[PDB]
């Protein structure tokens, strides 16, 4: 598992990518086509919360559901 | 968390 220590010791420019690599397969399971876009949207959240989302399925799902609701409304209009 | 529809897509490219 990815840990806070691992993230904090990574160069800042790799941190989002490291989180993204672990979040993407989970988000893709939920949304096989929107996964790339939803992952990108979620990666704007701060790193502490992203790590929490990685560790807490209910937390990840709540953020994914909000991003999807907004994205799909955007696509529709 | 206010979702940003302009956010860059995360492209899987990790191998």
């Amino acid at each position: 598992p990815l840990t806070a220590s691992m993230l904090a010791s990574a160069p800042p420019q790799e941190q989002k990518q490291m989180l993204g690599e672990r979040l993407f397969p989970l988000i893709q399971a939920m949304h096989p086509t929107l996964a790339g876009k939803i992952t990108g949207m979620l990666l704007e959240i701060d790193n502490s919360e992203l790590l929490h989302m990685l560790e807490s399925p209910e937390s990840l799902r709540s953020k994914v559901d909000e991003a999807v609701a907004v994205l799909q409304a955007h696509q529709a209009k | 968390f206010v979702p940003n529809v302009h956010a860059a897509e995360f492209v899987p490219s990790f191998l």
